[PDB]
RNA sequence: CCUACUUCACAAAGCGCCUUCCCCCGUAAAUGAUAUCAUCUCAACUUAGUAUUAUACCCACACACCCAAGAACAGGGUU
């Protein structure tokens, strides 16, 4: 990681950068999730795996950087912004309603004043679609919309 | 065994007291949890016309959590009887208003449409902190495990587990990031 | 080491088979309430109704009298079992 | 195939290791052979007993009435051995068959101490506008027995 | 006396004096009231247990709406369960 | 702004955001182009 | 509400007089990633941006006569 250091004159500086870990379980994967057997064993809530690709102050990292497929920098996207609107990433901030699996910004949704019939029901989403296909330790399937 | 038949009796139909703690917990939940207290389904001697429900005290409920975006979604319409008198408020709103009001309405519109429903609502004692009037404190009983775990933070995470869990990527060194 | 379940209330549950497997046999010992776990013995019609109805947690409409129709509809002297 | 721990790696129920079958068939030998001492020593009180009779399961105990909802055939005041205990359980021990307890095991006996006939049960049925009503009475015959005493063996 | 109780049958005044007297008979310790379990204590429905305690051994305990209501109990159950009237003892043998 | 149930970029500076929901055509050289979905 | 004027006259009225106080959100912008530019953000986020109407009003309570109180009941006064 390099960093930019003022002082005008102006210089860059690479610093210490983490490195994976040895023995990934599964080598020779396209993805670090699949590299890791993570393909569908990770949630918004889990910040570990997640602010392993954010920037420090919230942002997503590139794709190319990153090496994840599209599927997965999708899912791990939505995560962290679930996570973001969650508050599990205190520290990573751009310088009060609990919430959590919310899919949209919170200042972007109207109220539902007419829900429609029973058969046409307005339902409020929950969680994302893109994580429709995690592991599923319950009889009954996520419910996306409540 | 070998009580007396009165003292068996009371201690039989006596109505215990639950506390429920409503931070960063599903309105749903709390309210699924304190309708089956209040209408005594969770004792085995229940029946609808026994009266056994039991109080239930639910604390924090100015720090519930709606899951997705219910806060601004989710719509309370009441109705003032009067022409032009439709009141919808969105939940947060709602919660801003009266920090109890979204609790209150979720147990109620989970217990049984009778007329035993206000008196139960009768044992309901909801409060928005954690301050607890004393009288209640001590009449408290129990005290029931929370819906939903709470998720904890990256500021939480101890340093042991987050070496524990592994680097999944070399990032590239040459990156401003 | 493995618990049916908790062994802390109401009994130390302990199932079993006989030899011939034919019969399950469950031993229940309740369990007491250990000394550590106990304390030490310490040392208007209108206001009327809500006065109980704040004592007895219950609603207003119970407390007000009803009508001789249901007052002797009452039965006074109901089947009393055990 | 290693997974990192996360929320949706292991599954949300703990793990449960049963125990070994040898050491749990040995534990089970003492327990049942412990059951047996305190049934050979009489260290039980009141017996009770889930007993399947007529069509139904009567949870039971010494000087118990049932009211069967038939006649039985049998005499007033004549003695009878209920047959199917389906369990038989006491202050600090219970029974269980699969899904009957052997006759070795426990005797359980009765005495008809009644043969009655039901109150007047009405059957009315009726249809609007059909000039359709019809009415009926039944008396379901009835036998009251008296449970006198529930006997457990030393025979696990 | 089936199905009755035995106090119902033997009416006792002050039983927890009499379990006193009791244990002094088999030579034991005054057994110590203690409250095991309560619920609404400052409601006007409380229900409260208390256990005696025989040298930190539970030999009975009692429900009652009051403390001294439960305790009384408490050493009516113990009274019970010395002179073996339990009302899970044995049956009478006919 | 011009609701369209189709939101098409007129010239090279219309650009497309979603903004508070919905899509918005937005344009500096061009305001006329403005869209909304 | 009746000091005037007027209908009128121990008072009721208007044609007469007096008092009337807070927002709502469509968008326009700052910083900034996914996508190292850019980007108002169903990204985290910062303003215009606010409702959680702010308050105001009422709050005591055991015959007979009068009353600006009133169908009755009720209410106010009786020093
Ligand atoms: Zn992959
Ligand atoms: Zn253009």
């Amino acid at each position: 990681f390099r960093e930019v250091v003022e002082t005008t004159i102006i210089e860059g500086r690479i610093t210490a950068t983490p490195k994976e870990s040895p023995n990934p379980p599964n080598p020779s994967g396209q993805c670090p999730i699949c590299r890791w057997n993570l393909k569908h064993k990770y949630n918004y809530d889990d910040v570990l795996l997640l602010s392993q690709f954010i920037r420090p102050h919230g942002g997503m990292l590139p794709r190319k950087i990153t090496g994840l497929c599209q599927e997965e920098h999708r899912k791990i996207e939505e995560c962290v912004k679930m996570a973001h609107r969650a508050g599990l990433l205190p520290n990573h901030r751009p310088r009060q309603l609990n919430r959590y699996l919310t899919r949209w910004a919170p200042g972007s949704v109207k109220p539902i004043y007419k829900k429609g019939p029973r058969w046409n029901r307005v339902r409020m989403p929950v969680g994302s679609p893109l994580l429709r296909d995690n592991v599923c330790y319950s009889r009954t399937p996520w419910k996306l919309y409540h | 065994s070998s009580f007396s038949r009165a003292p068996q009796q009371w201690a039989t139909f006596a109505r215990i007291w639950y506390l429920l703690d409503g931070k960063m917990q599903p309105p749903g939940k709390l309210a699924a949890m304190a309708s089956i207290r209040l209408q005594g389904l969770h004792k085995p001697v229940y029946h609808a016309l026994s009266d056994c429900g039991d109080h239930v005290v639910i604390m924090n409920t100015r720090h519930i959590a709606f899951s997705g975006n219910k806060w601004e979604q989710k719509v309370y319409s009441s109705h003032t009887g009067y022409p032009g008198g439709f009141r919808q408020v969105t939940a947060a709103q709602l919660h801003l208003r009266d920090p109890v009001a979204i609790v209150k309405l979720a147990i109620y519109g989970m217990l049984p449409k009778n007329l035993h429903r206000r008196t139960m609502m009768e044992r309901l004692h909801l409060f928005p902190d954690e301050y607890i009037p004393e009288d209640i404190l001590k009449n408290l009983v129990e005290e029931l495990p929370q819906p939903r775990k709470i998720p904890k933070r990256l500021d939480e995470y101890t340093q042991e587990e987050i070496d524990a869990f592994p680097r999944l990527w070399t990032p590239p060194e040459d990156y401003r990031l | 080491t493995y618990s049916p379940l908790p062994d802390d209330y109401n009994c130390n549950v302990e199932l079993a088979l006989t030899s011939d497997g034919r019969t399950i046999v469950c031993y229940h010992p309740s369990v007491d309430i250990p000394y550590e776990h106990t304390k030490p013995i310490p040392r208007e019609e209108g206001p009327m109704i809500e006065q109980l109805s704040k004592m007895f947690f219950t609603t207003k409409h119970r407390w007000y009298p009803h009508g001789r129709y249901h007052r002797c509809r009452k039965n006074l002297n109901p089947p009393k079992d055990r | 195939g290693y997974v990192p721990k996360t929320s949706l790696s292991s599954p949300p129920w703990p793990e449960v290791v049963l125990p070994d079958p040898v050491e749990e068939t040995r534990h089970h030998a003492e327990v049942v052979k412990k059951v047996n001492e305190m049934i050979v020593t009489g260290q039980y009180g009141r017996l009770f007993a889930v007993v399947h009779f007529a069509s139904r399961q009567w949870k039971v105990t010494s000087e118990d009435l049932i009211l069967i909802g038939n006649e039985l055939d049998l005499a007033c005041g004549e003695r009878i051995r209920l047959e199917k205990v389906l369990l038989v359980g006491a202050d600090n021990f219970t029974l269980l068959g699969k899904p009957l307890l052997g006759k070795d095991l426990v005797r359980v006996e009765a005495t008809v101490i009644e043969k009655t006939e039901s109150w007047p049960r009405i059957i009315m049925r009726f249809r609007k506008r059909k000039n359709f009503k019809k009415k009926r009475i039944v008396t379901t015959p009835q036998t009251v027995l008296r449970i006198n005493s529930i006997e457990i063996a030393p025979c696990l | 006396m089936t199905g009755k109780e035995l106090f119902e049958m033997w009416k006792i005044i002050n039983p927890m004096g009499l379990l006193v007297e009791e244990l002094k008979k088999r030579n034991v310790s005054a057994p110590e009231s203690r409250l095991t379990r309560q619920s609404g204590g400052t409601t006007a429905l409380p229900l409260y247990f208390v256990g005696l305690y025989c040298d930190k051994k539970l030999i009975a305990e009692g429900p009652g709406e009051t403390v001294l209501v439960a305790e009384e109990e408490a050493a009516r159950v113990a009274l019970r369960k010395l002179y073996g009237f339990t009302e899970n003892r044995r049956p009478w043998n006919y | 702004f011009k609701n369209k149930t189709v939101l098409k970029k007129r010239c090279k500076d219309c650009y497309l955001v979603k903004r508070r929901g919905r899509w918005y055509v937005y344009c500096k050289t061009h305001p006329r182009h403005k869209q909304r979905q």
